[PDB]
Protein backbone atom coordinates (compact mmCIF):
# COMPACT_ATOMS: atom_id res chain seq x y z
CA UNK A 1 0.00 0.00 0.00
CA UNK A 2 0.65 3.97 -0.62
CA UNK A 3 2.08 6.45 2.29
CA UNK A 4 -1.30 8.27 2.07
CA UNK A 5 -4.59 8.34 -0.12
CA UNK A 6 -5.59 11.60 -2.11
CA UNK A 7 -9.82 12.01 -1.53
CA UNK A 8 -9.48 14.36 -5.36
CA UNK A 9 -7.44 11.21 -6.55
CA UNK A 10 -9.77 8.81 -5.28
CA UNK A 11 -12.87 10.89 -6.29
CA UNK A 12 -11.67 11.59 -9.99
CA UNK A 13 -14.13 9.96 -12.67
CA UNK A 14 -17.07 9.35 -9.83
CA UNK A 15 -20.31 10.71 -9.92
CA UNK A 16 -21.48 13.24 -7.26
CA UNK A 17 -23.44 10.73 -4.71
CA UNK A 18 -19.98 8.02 -4.95
CA UNK A 19 -17.52 11.17 -4.29
CA UNK A 20 -19.92 12.41 -1.49
CA UNK A 21 -20.10 8.40 -0.36
CA UNK A 22 -15.47 8.61 -0.13
CA UNK A 23 -15.99 11.72 2.02
CA UNK A 24 -18.23 10.30 4.01
CA UNK A 25 -16.05 7.22 4.56
CA UNK A 26 -13.12 9.35 5.32
CA UNK A 27 -14.99 10.99 8.29
CA UNK A 28 -15.69 7.03 9.72
CA UNK A 29 -12.73 5.86 9.19
CA UNK A 30 -10.75 8.85 10.85
CA UNK A 31 -13.78 8.51 13.73
CA UNK A 32 -12.82 4.86 14.10
CA UNK A 33 -8.83 5.97 14.16
CA UNK A 34 -8.02 3.36 11.41
CA UNK A 35 -6.78 7.60 9.24
CA UNK A 36 -5.14 10.34 9.78
CA UNK A 37 -6.62 13.47 8.11
CA UNK A 38 -5.11 16.70 6.68
CA UNK A 39 -6.60 19.33 4.70
CA UNK A 40 -4.12 22.34 4.16
CA UNK A 41 -6.98 24.72 3.17
CA UNK A 42 -10.95 24.54 2.84
CA UNK A 43 -11.85 22.96 -0.07
CA UNK A 44 -8.43 22.00 -0.85
CA UNK A 45 -7.26 18.18 -1.40
CA UNK A 46 -7.79 16.21 1.74
CA UNK A 47 -4.95 13.36 2.74
CA UNK A 48 -5.41 10.07 4.31
CA UNK A 49 -2.54 8.77 6.23
CA UNK A 50 -2.45 5.31 8.39
CA UNK A 51 -4.25 5.84 11.61
CA UNK A 52 -2.98 4.79 14.65
CA UNK A 53 -5.71 1.80 15.38
CA UNK A 54 -5.54 -0.93 12.80
CA UNK A 55 -8.52 -1.61 10.22
CA UNK A 56 -9.11 -3.89 7.89
CA UNK A 57 -9.71 -3.45 4.04
CA UNK B 1 -26.60 39.03 1.86
CA UNK B 2 -25.70 35.61 3.24
CA UNK B 3 -23.54 34.08 5.54
CA UNK B 4 -19.83 33.51 3.99
CA UNK B 5 -18.20 31.82 6.86
CA UNK B 6 -17.86 31.27 10.91
CA UNK B 7 -15.31 31.17 13.38
CA UNK B 8 -15.13 29.43 16.16
CA UNK B 9 -13.23 29.10 19.06
CA UNK B 10 -12.68 27.16 21.84
CA UNK B 11 -16.67 26.54 22.02
CA UNK B 12 -18.00 23.21 23.43
CA UNK B 13 -16.00 20.39 21.29
CA UNK B 14 -14.71 23.14 18.83
CA UNK B 15 -11.21 22.82 20.36
CA UNK B 16 -9.22 26.13 19.21
CA UNK B 17 -9.88 28.52 16.36
CA UNK B 18 -11.74 27.12 13.65
CA UNK B 19 -12.72 28.42 10.00
CA UNK B 20 -16.37 26.79 9.51
CA UNK B 21 -16.95 26.81 5.44
CA UNK B 22 -16.63 28.70 3.75
CA UNK B 23 -20.67 28.49 2.55
CA UNK B 24 -21.67 28.27 -0.77
CA UNK B 25 -25.76 28.78 -1.23
CA UNK B 26 -26.47 25.32 -0.27
CA UNK B 27 -24.39 23.63 2.10
CA UNK B 28 -24.96 20.62 3.69
CA UNK B 29 -23.25 19.53 7.59
CA UNK B 30 -22.71 15.73 7.51
CA UNK B 31 -21.00 13.51 9.67
CA UNK B 32 -20.51 10.21 11.99
CA UNK B 33 -23.21 10.50 15.33
CA UNK B 34 -21.10 12.26 18.00
CA UNK B 35 -18.78 13.81 16.24
CA UNK B 36 -20.23 18.01 17.05
CA UNK B 37 -22.49 18.32 14.57
CA UNK B 38 -25.29 19.37 16.71
CA UNK B 39 -22.58 21.40 19.51
CA UNK B 40 -22.11 23.27 15.75
CA UNK B 41 -25.95 24.22 15.33
CA UNK B 42 -25.44 25.45 19.12
CA UNK B 43 -22.39 27.87 17.80
CA UNK B 44 -24.98 29.12 15.27
CA UNK B 45 -27.36 29.30 17.75
CA UNK B 46 -25.25 31.27 20.42
CA UNK B 47 -23.57 33.64 17.75
CA UNK B 48 -27.42 34.69 16.84
CA UNK B 49 -28.47 35.54 20.06
CA UNK B 50 -29.80 32.40 22.02
CA UNK B 51 -29.95 32.20 25.13
CA UNK B 52 -27.49 30.18 27.69
CA UNK B 53 -30.67 28.11 28.70
CA UNK B 54 -31.20 26.93 25.22
CA UNK B 55 -27.57 26.03 24.86
CA UNK B 56 -27.81 22.82 26.92
CA UNK B 57 -25.61 24.30 29.74
CA UNK B 58 -26.02 25.91 33.68
CA UNK B 59 -23.72 28.81 33.29
CA UNK B 60 -22.16 30.42 30.04
CA UNK B 61 -18.83 29.41 31.35
CA UNK B 62 -19.57 26.12 30.71
CA UNK B 63 -19.56 26.38 26.81
CA UNK B 64 -15.90 27.01 26.68
CA UNK B 65 -14.20 23.63 25.89
CA UNK B 66 -13.29 21.36 28.27
CA UNK B 67 -15.37 23.31 30.92
CA UNK B 68 -17.94 20.15 31.51
CA UNK B 69 -14.95 18.17 32.69
CA UNK B 70 -13.19 21.08 35.19
CA UNK B 71 -10.40 21.34 32.64
CA UNK B 72 -11.50 24.48 30.75
CA UNK B 73 -9.13 24.66 27.81
CA UNK B 74 -8.92 28.96 27.75
CA UNK B 75 -10.74 31.85 29.87
CA UNK B 76 -12.74 33.17 26.65
CA UNK B 77 -14.31 31.12 23.48
CA UNK B 78 -16.46 32.66 21.08
CA UNK B 79 -18.35 32.29 18.05
CA UNK B 80 -18.20 34.59 15.03
CA UNK B 81 -20.60 35.44 11.69
CA UNK B 82 -19.22 36.72 8.51
CA UNK B 83 -21.93 37.98 7.10
CA UNK B 84 -21.72 39.32 3.09
CA UNK B 85 -23.56 41.83 0.81
CA UNK B 86 -23.20 42.41 -2.98
CA UNK B 87 -21.42 46.37 -2.62
CA UNK B 88 -20.62 46.08 0.52
CA UNK B 89 -17.47 44.81 2.88
CA UNK B 90 -17.76 42.14 4.77
CA UNK B 91 -19.80 42.93 8.48
CA UNK B 92 -18.43 40.28 11.44
CA UNK B 93 -20.60 39.81 14.10
CA UNK B 94 -18.57 38.12 17.10
CA UNK B 95 -20.02 36.76 20.87
CA UNK B 96 -17.24 36.23 23.06
CA UNK B 97 -17.10 34.38 25.89
CA UNK B 98 -15.21 36.46 28.79
CA UNK B 99 -15.52 36.49 32.81
CA UNK B 100 -18.31 34.63 32.39
CA UNK B 101 -20.47 36.45 30.59
CA UNK B 102 -20.83 37.33 26.64
CA UNK B 103 -19.21 40.58 24.83
CA UNK B 104 -20.69 41.35 21.41
CA UNK B 105 -18.82 42.87 18.84
CA UNK B 106 -19.81 43.76 15.45
CA UNK B 107 -16.06 44.65 13.30
CA UNK B 108 -14.71 44.10 15.96
CA UNK B 109 -16.32 47.21 18.18
CA UNK B 110 -17.92 45.82 21.34
CA UNK B 111 -22.09 46.81 21.48
CA UNK B 112 -24.55 46.02 23.63
CA UNK B 113 -27.01 43.14 23.03
CA UNK B 114 -29.84 45.54 22.13
CA UNK B 115 -27.48 47.57 19.81
CA UNK B 116 -26.31 43.86 18.48
CA UNK B 117 -30.27 42.62 17.87
CA UNK B 118 -31.37 45.53 16.15
CA UNK B 119 -28.16 45.43 13.79
CA UNK B 120 -28.87 41.75 13.42
CA UNK B 121 -33.00 42.78 12.49
CA UNK B 122 -31.94 45.13 9.79
CA UNK B 123 -30.44 42.00 7.70
CA UNK B 124 -33.56 39.98 8.00
CA UNK B 125 -32.31 37.98 11.29
CA UNK B 126 -34.71 38.62 14.07
CA UNK B 127 -33.20 36.64 17.22
CA UNK B 128 -36.17 36.61 19.32
CA UNK B 129 -38.56 34.97 16.48
CA UNK B 130 -36.26 33.24 15.20
CA UNK B 131 -37.84 32.18 12.12
CA UNK B 132 -34.85 31.53 10.24
CA UNK B 133 -33.32 28.18 12.36
CA UNK B 134 -35.32 24.94 12.50
CA UNK B 135 -34.14 22.90 15.32
CA UNK B 136 -33.48 18.51 15.31
CA UNK B 137 -37.10 17.38 15.92
CA UNK B 138 -39.18 20.79 15.74
CA UNK B 139 -40.21 20.58 12.06
CA UNK B 140 -43.31 18.79 12.33
CA UNK B 141 -44.35 20.96 15.16
CA UNK B 142 -44.47 24.02 13.03
CA UNK B 143 -47.32 22.69 10.93
CA UNK B 144 -48.67 20.78 13.91
CA UNK B 145 -48.55 23.99 16.53
CA UNK B 146 -51.22 25.73 18.90
CA UNK B 147 -53.16 27.85 16.89
CA UNK B 148 -52.53 30.26 19.64
CA UNK B 149 -49.20 29.74 19.37
CA UNK B 150 -49.47 30.31 15.77
CA UNK B 151 -51.16 33.46 16.40
CA UNK B 152 -48.13 34.15 18.64
CA UNK B 153 -45.25 34.18 15.93
CA UNK B 154 -47.57 36.52 13.73
CA UNK B 155 -47.49 39.53 16.54
CA UNK B 156 -43.92 38.89 17.51
CA UNK B 157 -42.87 39.45 13.72
CA UNK B 158 -45.29 42.24 12.48
CA UNK B 159 -44.70 44.22 16.04
CA UNK B 160 -48.35 43.90 17.14
CA UNK B 161 -47.49 42.35 19.97
CA UNK B 162 -45.89 45.75 21.04
CA UNK B 163 -49.40 46.95 21.37
CA UNK B 164 -51.09 44.40 23.14
CA UNK B 165 -50.59 46.21 26.77
CA UNK B 166 -51.96 49.23 25.74
CA UNK B 167 -55.14 47.15 24.19
CA UNK B 168 -55.95 45.04 27.13
CA UNK B 169 -55.20 48.37 29.14
CA UNK B 170 -57.84 50.46 27.05
CA UNK B 171 -60.39 47.56 26.35
CA UNK B 172 -60.73 47.45 30.69
CA UNK B 173 -60.98 51.13 30.64
CA UNK B 174 -63.96 50.91 28.32
CA UNK B 175 -65.90 48.50 30.12
CA UNK B 176 -64.25 44.76 29.30
CA UNK B 177 -64.89 42.66 32.40
CA UNK B 178 -68.12 44.41 33.86
CA UNK B 179 -71.62 42.17 34.18
CA UNK B 180 -73.33 44.90 31.63
CA UNK B 181 -69.90 46.77 29.36
CA UNK B 182 -71.21 50.20 28.83
CA UNK B 183 -68.45 51.14 26.23
CA UNK B 184 -69.29 55.41 24.80
CA UNK B 185 -67.56 58.55 23.82
CA UNK B 186 -63.60 58.47 24.53
CA UNK B 187 -63.12 55.32 26.10
CA UNK B 188 -64.51 53.40 23.49
CA UNK B 189 -62.92 55.21 20.78
CA UNK B 190 -59.87 54.85 22.44
CA UNK B 191 -60.21 50.85 22.03
CA UNK B 192 -61.38 51.50 18.79
CA UNK B 193 -58.41 52.94 17.87
CA UNK B 194 -55.50 50.81 19.35
CA UNK B 195 -57.41 47.91 18.00
CA UNK B 196 -56.90 49.46 14.60
CA UNK B 197 -53.60 49.69 14.94
CA UNK B 198 -52.81 46.11 16.38
CA UNK B 199 -55.06 45.31 13.43
CA UNK B 200 -53.45 47.14 10.36
CA UNK B 201 -49.54 46.00 12.07
CA UNK B 202 -50.99 42.15 12.33
CA UNK B 203 -52.80 42.18 8.92
CA UNK B 204 -49.51 43.70 7.00
CA UNK B 205 -47.98 40.61 8.16
CA UNK B 206 -50.61 37.92 8.07
CA UNK B 207 -51.79 38.60 4.70
CA UNK B 208 -49.09 38.68 2.99
CA UNK B 209 -48.06 35.28 4.32
CA UNK B 210 -50.90 34.05 3.63
CA UNK B 211 -51.67 34.93 0.48
CA UNK B 212 -48.25 33.49 -0.36
CA UNK B 213 -48.04 30.32 1.68
CA UNK B 214 -50.37 28.45 -1.07
CA UNK B 215 -48.39 28.81 -4.00
CA UNK B 216 -44.90 28.02 -2.13
CA UNK B 217 -46.79 25.20 -0.50
CA UNK B 218 -47.72 23.99 -4.31
CA UNK B 219 -44.15 24.86 -5.28
CA UNK B 220 -42.87 22.91 -2.63
CA UNK B 221 -45.21 20.19 -3.76
CA UNK B 222 -44.60 20.36 -7.05
CA UNK B 223 -48.34 19.74 -7.90
CA UNK B 224 -51.25 22.42 -8.21
CA UNK B 225 -53.80 19.84 -6.87
CA UNK B 226 -51.77 20.56 -3.30
CA UNK B 227 -53.42 23.57 -1.50
CA UNK B 228 -52.77 25.27 1.67
CA UNK B 229 -55.04 28.13 3.55
CA UNK B 230 -54.20 30.28 6.57
CA UNK B 231 -57.03 31.57 8.03
CA UNK B 232 -57.63 33.58 11.59
CA UNK B 233 -60.33 32.08 13.93
CA UNK B 234 -61.35 35.62 14.74
CA UNK B 235 -61.29 38.13 11.78
CA UNK B 236 -62.94 41.08 13.10
CA UNK B 237 -59.84 40.79 15.49
CA UNK B 238 -57.00 38.08 13.96
CA UNK B 239 -54.91 38.16 17.20
CA UNK B 240 -56.61 37.64 19.92
CA UNK B 241 -57.12 33.79 18.94
CA UNK B 242 -55.41 30.90 17.06
CA UNK B 243 -54.55 30.93 13.13
CA UNK B 244 -55.27 27.97 11.37
CA UNK B 245 -53.37 26.12 9.38
CA UNK B 246 -54.54 23.53 6.68
CA UNK B 247 -53.46 21.96 3.79
CA UNK B 248 -54.32 19.20 1.27
CA UNK B 249 -51.52 16.87 0.10
CA UNK B 250 -50.64 17.03 -3.77
CA UNK B 251 -52.67 14.51 -5.64
CA UNK B 252 -54.41 13.35 -2.20
CA UNK B 253 -57.78 13.89 -0.81
CA UNK B 254 -58.17 16.55 2.01
CA UNK B 255 -56.95 14.88 5.79
CA UNK B 256 -57.48 16.72 8.73
CA UNK B 257 -53.77 17.64 9.78
CA UNK B 258 -52.66 15.28 12.71
CA UNK B 259 -53.33 12.65 10.49
CA UNK B 260 -50.32 13.90 7.87
CA UNK B 261 -47.50 11.67 7.65
CA UNK B 262 -44.21 13.13 9.63
CA UNK B 263 -42.98 13.96 5.89
CA UNK B 264 -46.67 15.19 4.77
CA UNK B 265 -46.14 17.79 8.18
CA UNK B 266 -42.82 18.39 7.37
CA UNK B 267 -43.54 19.93 4.11
CA UNK B 268 -46.42 21.91 5.25
CA UNK B 269 -44.18 23.31 8.05
CA UNK B 270 -41.31 24.29 5.32
CA UNK B 271 -43.82 26.37 3.65
CA UNK B 272 -45.03 28.27 6.54
CA UNK B 273 -41.17 28.84 6.85
CA UNK B 274 -41.03 30.11 3.37
CA UNK B 275 -44.16 32.13 3.00
CA UNK B 276 -42.79 34.44 6.02
CA UNK B 277 -39.42 34.56 4.24
CA UNK B 278 -41.61 35.78 1.28
CA UNK B 279 -42.96 39.17 3.85
CA UNK B 280 -39.74 39.41 5.84
CA UNK B 281 -36.68 37.90 4.41
CA UNK B 282 -34.45 36.25 6.13
CA UNK B 283 -30.44 36.24 4.76
CA UNK B 284 -30.22 32.70 5.22
CA UNK B 285 -31.92 29.37 7.25
CA UNK B 286 -30.26 27.03 8.94
CA UNK B 287 -32.21 23.63 8.96
CA UNK B 288 -31.08 20.93 11.59
CA UNK B 289 -32.47 17.20 10.22
CA UNK B 290 -35.35 18.55 8.75
CA UNK B 291 -35.26 15.62 6.26
CA UNK B 292 -35.72 12.65 9.15
CA UNK B 293 -39.45 12.32 8.60
CA UNK B 294 -39.12 12.90 4.49
CA UNK B 295 -39.09 10.18 2.28
CA UNK B 296 -36.84 10.43 -1.49
CA UNK B 297 -39.50 12.18 -3.55
CA UNK B 298 -40.47 14.92 -0.83
CA UNK B 299 -36.85 14.95 -0.30
CA UNK B 300 -36.18 15.82 -3.86
CA UNK B 301 -38.61 18.25 -3.92
CA UNK B 302 -37.34 19.89 -1.10
CA UNK B 303 -33.65 20.14 -2.29
CA UNK B 304 -35.26 21.39 -5.84
CA UNK B 305 -37.01 24.16 -4.13
CA UNK B 306 -34.04 25.57 -2.30
CA UNK B 307 -31.60 25.29 -5.57
CA UNK B 308 -34.22 27.26 -7.52
CA UNK B 309 -34.18 29.55 -4.44
CA UNK B 310 -30.51 29.63 -4.07
CA UNK B 311 -33.93 34.61 -2.53
CA UNK B 312 -31.87 32.48 0.35
CA UNK B 313 -29.68 30.72 1.62
CA UNK B 314 -29.78 27.54 3.08
CA UNK B 315 -27.17 25.73 5.29
CA UNK B 316 -28.44 22.15 6.48
CA UNK B 317 -27.58 19.40 9.09
CA UNK B 318 -28.41 16.25 7.59
CA UNK B 319 -28.07 11.90 8.06
CA UNK B 320 -29.62 11.19 4.69
CA UNK B 321 -27.69 11.17 1.77
CA UNK B 322 -30.23 11.62 -0.86
CA UNK B 323 -30.78 14.87 0.72
CA UNK B 324 -26.90 15.88 1.08
CA UNK B 325 -25.71 15.29 -2.20
CA UNK B 326 -27.51 17.84 -3.81
CA UNK B 327 -25.99 20.34 -2.14
CA UNK B 328 -23.53 22.55 -3.73
CA UNK B 329 -20.77 21.75 -0.99
CA UNK B 330 -20.35 19.67 2.62
CA UNK B 331 -18.75 20.48 5.83
CA UNK B 332 -18.05 17.32 7.58
CA UNK B 333 -17.38 17.19 11.11
CA UNK B 334 -15.20 14.57 12.33
CA UNK B 335 -14.11 13.67 16.54
CA UNK B 336 -10.50 13.87 17.49
CA UNK B 337 -9.85 11.62 20.51
CA UNK B 338 -9.30 13.64 23.65
CA UNK B 339 -10.03 14.16 27.44
CA UNK B 340 -13.34 14.90 26.13
CA UNK B 341 -14.94 15.24 22.90
CA UNK B 342 -12.99 17.01 20.01
CA UNK B 343 -14.65 18.62 16.80
CA UNK B 344 -12.90 19.47 13.80
CA UNK B 345 -14.26 19.93 10.38
CA UNK B 346 -13.34 19.64 6.36
CA UNK B 347 -15.03 20.86 3.35
CA UNK B 348 -15.73 18.86 0.33
CA UNK B 349 -17.31 20.78 -2.75
CA UNK B 350 -19.66 18.56 -4.93
CA UNK B 351 -19.85 20.27 -7.93
CA UNK B 352 -16.57 18.87 -9.08
CA UNK B 353 -18.69 15.91 -10.25
CA UNK B 354 -21.64 15.17 -12.26
CA UNK B 355 -24.74 14.73 -10.88
CA UNK B 356 -26.07 11.66 -13.59
CA UNK B 357 -24.68 8.31 -14.70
Amino acid sequence: GAESISLLELCRNTNRKQAAAKFYSFLVLKKQQAIELTQEEPYSDIIATPGPRFHGS
Amino acid sequence: GFLKLIEIENFKSYKGRQIIGPFQRFTAIIGPNGSGKSNLMDAISFVLGEKTSNLRVKTLRDLIHGAPVGKPAANRAFVSMVYSEEGAEDRTFARVIVGGSSEYKINNKVVQLHEYSEELEKLGILIKARNFLVFQGAVESIAMKNPKERTALFEEISRSGELAQEYDKRKKEMGSGSLVPRGSGSAKQAFEQIKKERFDRFNACFESVATNIDEIYKALSRNSSAQAFLGPENPEEPYLDGINYNCVAPGKRFRPMDNLSGGEKTVAALALLFAIHSYKPAPFFVLDQIDAALDNTNIGKVANYIKEQSNFQAIVISLKEEFYTKAESLIGVYPEQGDCVISKVLTFDLTKYPDAN
